[PDB]
Parts: structure tokens; C-alpha cells; sequence
């Protein structure tokens, strides 16, 4: 069966301001089958009640779902989304840079 | 000012697990409208757009009732195609489509569609004449000749060219204040040095509806297409959507770079420059 | 609105 690894993108809703509430994204395209795992995470732990966007996909059959969570961006704090699917041996962390 | 429609079905069995889950997500353009779930736990939150919820009762009932039959087709549909490529009962598979149609500003047909694929692979399509079918392999010839005799593009063709059209003039209308609205880009240039002698200059898109755009970097007024890395567009999770183009420029050489940016909502297309 | 899918492939 022909299966098709996650891209990963970490991003803000909002240009990233600190102390001003915003909505934190994960967005991975790109996959098939399926089924997959989304952690967001915050200086390396698991923020809980993320929610997730209902599951599409492109005109290409591969799926996508945004994984969102609301929060408040500082100087210290460092956030990542962690993804695990089928075609990966090992989860793959993709780190939040503001410039990207 | 065209528009289209586009339901995006999956079903994906999970065996062992229960039956195999299908789930059916309508689309204005890039605005979700609504979603039906086999798993959901109540339908009262099967999400709707606003101006769906507008539609009643009667609506409601109607498309609940559609998609309990979609779901058990695409069940029995699994089934078969497991069968027409030897499978086992252990894996799990997809089966997904895609359907509707495209208008123009006049909300008159351009083009349906109708079309399958398993496993992610290509399966069968209905042809643009909405007549005739396209069948990737042996195993979708057999649907081709079951969807032949039972005349189903006969059906699929009254759907696209009468009651997909005209719903989606409904929703357009009811709608129009978001569906017809062009949010354009908001744009700037960053600049980032990556060593003494090289920097990145990354030209920036936000909040722009509807998900479609060109986002372009020019040296002396060539493209570079090769030299640009271009992010997948993706959902800020507002109904927007953003972009990225990047260039790695030659230090001192950042003034021959422009970034050209076209898109529905502006009023005229952007060039930009760093601006130290 | 929802296209009925009715005959099996």
C-alpha cells in the first residue's frame, strides 16, 4: 500500500506578540492513511484540551487536519508539535519559530 | 466571483474496532459548512454554518437521512473493493470522494465532479460530459459496469447540473457577507542573516480569503522559482489563511529582489522590497 | 446538500 509521510508546520493565528493572547497552530498535511497523532507542547509537555479541525483532505487524496490551541506567548516559553504517523519510526518534533 | 461546491467523503475501516467510520465535510470554496460524522456522539453538534442552521428542520432531517444511506453504500463499497483486490479482513482501507460542482459569477455550471480513490490511489471518475466513467484498473472496471447498468451517471448528472447548482446559489446568497467576501493579503518582507556573507529575505502573506494566491520572488525582475521555497498555504484557524515565499540573497544584493503578491482581494497586485 | 450515494460499487 502506497502511504504518504506528514508535513509539519508550527505557527501563530496571530503575528506573535508577548503577553497578548493568541492561538497556537500545529498544521500537518500531506498524509495517508489516516490516522495520526498531534501533540502540541509547551517547554517539552503535552497541553491538554487541543482541538482539531474535522478531517478533510486535498484535491490529491491526502489529508489534513489543524491542531489549535489558545495561548499567551512569552520570552522563556518554547513550544513544538510532535507528530506520529504510520510512516514515521520515531515521532517527529518540529519547533515553533516565530519567523517561520 | 466563481465559486464552487465540494463534499469530501472518507470512509476507513477499522476492523476489529467496529464498523468502518465515514465521514462527509461540505465545502463553499475554503469555507467548511458543515460536517456529518458516523461516530458522532450527538448529532445536535455535527457542526453547520450559520446560514445552514438558517435552513430548518425539513433541511436537516432531509441531508441526516442522506448521509445514513451514504454511509451504509460506502460500508458495502468497502466491502466489495476488498474483495475485487484480494484482501484480507485483517487491514483497514479508505475509501474517499469528492463531488460537486463549479459556477461562475453568474451561477452557471462550468464543470461536476464525481470521482473515488482506495487506498489514496485514483479508483474511477465520472468524465466531464457527466455521461461516461474513467476506471483505473480491473477492479474499478467492475464498478464501472455495475454504475452502467443501474444508469448512476444519469443520477450523478441530475445532482451536479440541477441540485448542486442550485444550492449552492442558495448558500451564496444566504451566506454572501463571508462566501462572496475577498479578504486580501496582508503583506510584509523580513530579513534574516544566516552568515557573514548571505541572508533570507521571506515575503509574508496573512489574512487572506479565499485560500488562493500567488505569492512570487523577482531578481531583476526574473523568477526565481527554483532558488524560492515556497510554504504549503495553511489555515490560521480564523477563516484565513497565510503564506510564505523565501529567497537566500547575497548580502548587499537585497535591493534586486522583489516580492510580487496576487490575490483576489486586492485591488491590484503588490510588489515589495525589503525595507531596512 | 448532500448527493445520495445508492448503489453499491
Amino acid at each position: 500500500m502506497g502511504q504518504r509521510t506528514p508535513k509539519i508546520q508550527v505557527y501563530s493565528r496571530h503575528p506573535a506578540e508577548n503577553g497578548k493572547s493568541n492561538f497556537l497552530n500545529c498544521y500537518v498535511s500531506g498524509f495517508h492513511p489516516s490516522d495520526i497523532e498531534v501533540d502540541l507542547l509547551k517547554n517539552g509537555e503535552r497541553i491538554e484540551k487541543v482541538e482539531h479541525s474535522d478531517l478533510s483532505f486535498s484535491k490529491d487524496w491526502s489529508f489534513y487536519l489543524l491542531y489549535y490551541t489558545e495561548f499567551t506567548p512569552t520570552e522563556k516559553d518554547e513550544y513544538a508539535c510532535r507528530v506520529n504517523h504510520v510512516t514515521l519510526s520515531q515521532p517527529k518534533i518540529v519547533k515553533w519559530d516565530r519567523d517561520m | 466571483g466563481s465559486h464552487s461546491m465540494r463534499y469530501f467523503d472518507t470512509a476507513m475501516s477499522r476492523p476489529g474496532r467496529g464498523e468502518p467510520r465515514f465521514i462527509s465535510v461540505g465545502y463553499v470554496d475554503d469555507t467548511q459548512f458543515v460536517r456529518f460524522d458516523s461516530d458522532a456522539a450527538s448529532p445536535r453538534e455535527e457542526p453547520r454554518a450559520p446560514w445552514i442552521e438558517q435552513e430548518g428542520p425539513e433541511y436537516w432531517d432531509r441531508n441526516t437521512q442522506i448521509f445514513k444511506t451514504n454511509t451504509q453504500t460506502d460500508r458495502e463499497s468497502l466491502r466489495n473493493l476488498r474483495g475485487y483486490y484480494n484482501q484480507s479482513e485483517a487491514g483497514s482501507h479508505t475509501l474517499q470522494s469528492m463531488y460537486g460542482c463549479d459556477v461562475g459569477p453568474d451561477g452557471r455550471l462550468l464543470r461536476g465532479h464525481n470521482q473515488y480513490a482506495y487506498d489514496g490511489k485514483d479508483y474511477i471518475a465520472l468524465n466531464e460530459d457527466l455521461r461516461s466513467w474513467t476506471a483505473a484498473d480491473t477492479a474499478a472496471q467492475i464498478t464501472q459496469r455495475k454504475w452502467e447498468a443501474a444508469r448512476v451517471a444519469e443520477q450523478d448528472r441530475a445532482y451536479l447540473e440541477g441540485t448542486c447548482v442550485e444550492w449552492l446559489r442558495r448558500y451564496l446568497e444566504n451566506g454572501k457577507d463571508t462566501l462572496e467576501r475577498a479578504d486580501p493579503p496582508k503583506t510584509h518582507v523580513t530579513h534574516h542573516p544566516i552568515s557573514d556573507h548571505e541572508a533570507t529575505l521571506r515575503c509574508w502573506a496573512l489574512g487572506f480569503y479565499p485560500a488562493e494566491i500567488t505569492l512570487t520572488w523577482q531578481r531583476d525582475g526574473e523568477d526565481q522559482t527554483q532558488d524560492t521555497e515556497l510554504v504549503e498555504t495553511r489555515p490560521a484557524g480564523d477563516r484565513t489563511f497565510q503564506k510564505w515565499a523565501a529567497v537566500v540573497v547575497p548580502s548587499g544584493e537585497e535591493q534586486r529582489y522583489t516580492c510580487h503578491v496576487q490575490h483576489e482581494g486586492l485591488p491590484k497586485p503588490l510588489t515589495l522590497r525589503w525595507e531596512p | 446538500e448532500l448527493k445520495r450515494k445508492m448503489i453499491y460499487m
